[PDB]
C-alpha cells in the first residue's frame, strides 16, 4: 500500500522521469529530442499505478509517448508550455460524473484525466485556470446527483452568456432563483446549466433571453 | 543543518485532545515537508502528518483523518498538529521530521532528513 | 477541384489499410512488425485527404496504435474489445456535427471511438456493426430537427431501460395536434437518461422520469 | 467486362431519364460501378457511384438531390434517374467499372471495365 507525493516547480521532464523509475520500478529509456521542464502538484498521496497514470498524463501534456519496444519502455515525442499538472481530490462525488462538466473548461492543449481508484482529477493547464477549475470542482462536489441542461447557443457567444447569467445571480443584478451553475463549453459554443431542478429551470430560459 | 523542537505532549483521557508544535531553528527553504511520526512501545515508527511547506498542502494517513489536522506557521517557523477524539492507540513518542526532496512517500521516516526528540502521548481509558 | 476518396474494407490487412492512407495522403509511414489485425471501413461519404488522415488516426486509435513522427519521419507504433471492429463514415446532413457527438458518446463504448469531421459534416465511428446499425438510427432521429437542446437525468434507485421504455411508451401511445417530437436516449452505463425535444415539452417528460425514479 | 448503357434521349429543362448499365462477365471483382459524362468539348467527369457490395451511393455536388443512383444485383444493372435535368447535364454518359476497393469515385483512372455511351440532351 505505498502512496506517492510528486511536487515539483519548473523542475527537470528528467527529474520526473527518475522519480517515476523510482517509484514505478519502471526503467525507461529517454529520447534525446526529451527536454523541458514541469511543475506538478499533488493534493493527494497517490498509489504506484496512480502514479503511473499521472506520469503518462505530464507526458501526453508536453508531447511525448511511451514505446514498449521488446519489454523496454521508450520515451518519445509527437508532432504555454508553462504548464501545471495538478491531482485533486474530489471527496462526495464520484468522478466519473464529474469529468463531463469539467472538460469544458479544459483547454485544446491542457489535459483532464480521471483516476477512480483514488477518486482524483489529473489536470494540466495553467496555474491561474487551474484555481479556477478547483473553484468549479469545490462548488461541483457539494451536490449529489449532477442533472444538467444543454443549451446550444445559436446567435449568442458562450463566454458572454455565462459571464452574465453568473454575474446576475448577484446584488446589483438578481436572477431569481440561485444554487445553479453556469459551465461554459466553448468547443461546441454550448451553456451546462447545473444546480437545484427549479434554480435550473429559471437559468435555463435567462439564457435563451439572450438568444434572440 | 535546521534542528526540530518539540513540545505539547502529555497524558490525557479517551476523547481528548492536544496541540503538538514543531519549531524549526534556520530556514525551511531547504526544505519542501515537515512530517510527523509516531513510535510506540513496541510498534514500529509511522508517520501520521505531512505538509508540504511551500503550498501547505496536507497528507494524513487514514487512521488520523478527521480527527488530527497539520497545520503551518512560516513567520513563526512552526509545524503543529492539532489532535482530537484521541483513542488510547494514539498513545506513543512523537516525531516531527523534515524531508529534502521534493517526492517521497510522507508517511515513510527514510525520506525524511532532520529529526526531533521526541514528545510523549499518553491516552487513558 | 479538391481530390475526394471513399474508403471501403471488409475483414482487410491493417497494412494494406496503411498502404492505401500513404496513397491517398502521400505521407510514408514505418510500420512496427508489431501492428497486426484486421480491419473494416465503411465510407459513407466520400473525404478529402485532412478528412482521410482523420479516418486514419480514428482506425489507429481503435486497434491501439499511435503515430509518432522520430525525426521528420512518420512511424506506427502499439499503445496502452471485441474480436472484429468496423469503422464507419456517417455524413450528417441537417446538424451540426458538433452537436450530434455529445448525444451519440453515451451510446460508443470505452472500446469504440467516436470522432467528428466538422470539414465534412460526418461522424468517425469505430464499433460492432450491430451496434453501429443501431447509433446510425439515432442520428438518423437525430437529424430530422431544428435544436439539440437536452436534459441529462441520473436514475438513484430506478433502472434506466426501464424509464426509456416507459417515457417512450408513453410517447407512441399518443402526442397532441401540434408537432414536437421528443426523443429518449437511455446511457446505461451510468444510469441515466438524455432527454430531448423542444424545451417546453422536455420539462414535462423529466417530471414523468422522476415518479418512476423510486 | 463489358458494360451495356441504355436510356439516353433529347428532353426539355425540367424532364427526366433514367439509363441503364448491364454488367457480363467478371462481374465478383468488382466493388464500384459509376456513371460519368463526356460532354463536347468538357473534360471527362464523373457524376454518380455506387458501392455494388453494400449498395452505397455517392454523388457530385452538381448532381446530388437531383439524380439517383441505383442497382439491381439480380438483373446486373446499375441506373441513373435524372431529375430537374439542366441543359448543363448534356453530355455523352458513360458507365464505368471499378476493380478497385478504395479509390476516388469520380475519377476515370480509378476504373477498369468500360462501355459505348449514351447521349442525353436537355434543351
Amino acid at each position: 500500500e505505498a502512496h506517492w507525493t510528486i511536487n515539483l516547480k519548473d523542475a527537470d521532464i528528467r527529474e520526473f522521469i527518475d522519480q517515476i523509475s523510482e517509484i514505478t520500478g519502471e526503467t525507461f529509456v529517454v529520447d534525446p529530442r526529451v527536454k523541458g521542464q514541469v511543475s506538478v502538484v499533488s493534493k493527494a498521496q497517490l498509489s504506484l499505478s496512480e502514479v503511473y497514470q499521472l506520469f503518462l498524463s505530464v507526458m501526453s501534456t508536453h508531447g511525448f509517448t511511451v514505446v514498449a519496444q521488446g519489454d523496454q519502455a521508450r520515451i518519445v515525442p509527437n508532432a504555454p508550455d508553462r504548464l501545471e499538472t495538478r491531482v485533486i481530490q474530489v471527496q462526495q462525488s464520484p468522478v466519473s460524473e464529474l469529468i463531463p462538466l469539467i472538460r469544458p473548461l479544459v483547454p485544446q492543449y491542457g489535459h483532464l484525466a480521471a483516476v477512480p481508484s483514488a477518486n482524483a482529477l489529473i489536470i494540466s493547464d495553467r496555474s491561474a485556470n487551474i484555481a479556477r477549475i478547483e473553484d468549479v470542482i469545490r462548488q461541483l462536489d457539494q451536490k449529489g446527483s449532477h442533472d444538467y441542461s444543454v443549451i446550444n447557443l445559436r446567435y449568442g457567444w458562450v463566454m458572454d452568456a455565462a459571464e452574465v447569467l453568473n454575474n446576475a445571480m448577484s446584488r446589483g443584478q438578481a436572477k431569481g432563483a440561485a444554487g445553479a451553475q453556469v459551465i461554459a463549453d466553448a468547443r461546441t459554443n454550448r451553456l451546462i446549466i447545473l444546480g437545484p431542478p427549479q434554480a435550473r429551470a429559471k437559468l435555463v430560459q435567462l439564457a435563451q433571453s439572450l438568444d434572440t | 543543518q535546521v534542528q526540530l523542537v518539540e513540545s505539547g505532549g502529555g497524558s490525557v483521557q479517551a476523547g481528548g485532545s492536544l496541540r503538538l508544535s514543531c519549531a524549526a531553528s534556520g530556514n525551511t527553504d531547504s526544505s519542501y515537508y515537515m512530517g510527523w511520526f509516531r513510535q510506540g512501545p513496541g510498534k514500529e515508527r509511522e508517520g501520521v502528518a505531512s505538509i508540504y511547506i511551500r503550498a501547505g498542502i496536507p497528507y494524513y494517513t487514514d487512521s488520523v483523518k478527521g480527527r488530527f489536522t497539520i497545520s503551518q506557521d512560516n513567520a513563526k517557523n512552526t509545524i503543529y498538529l492539532q489532535m482530537n477524539s484521541l483513542k488510547p492507540e494514539d498513545t506513543a513518542m512523537y516525531f516531527c521530521a523534515g524531508s529534502v526532496r521534493t517526492t517521497i512517500q510522507p508517511f515513510k521516516g527514510n525520506y525524511y532528513n532532520y529529526w526531533g526528540r521526541g514528545t510523549q502521548v499518553t491516552v487513558s481509558s
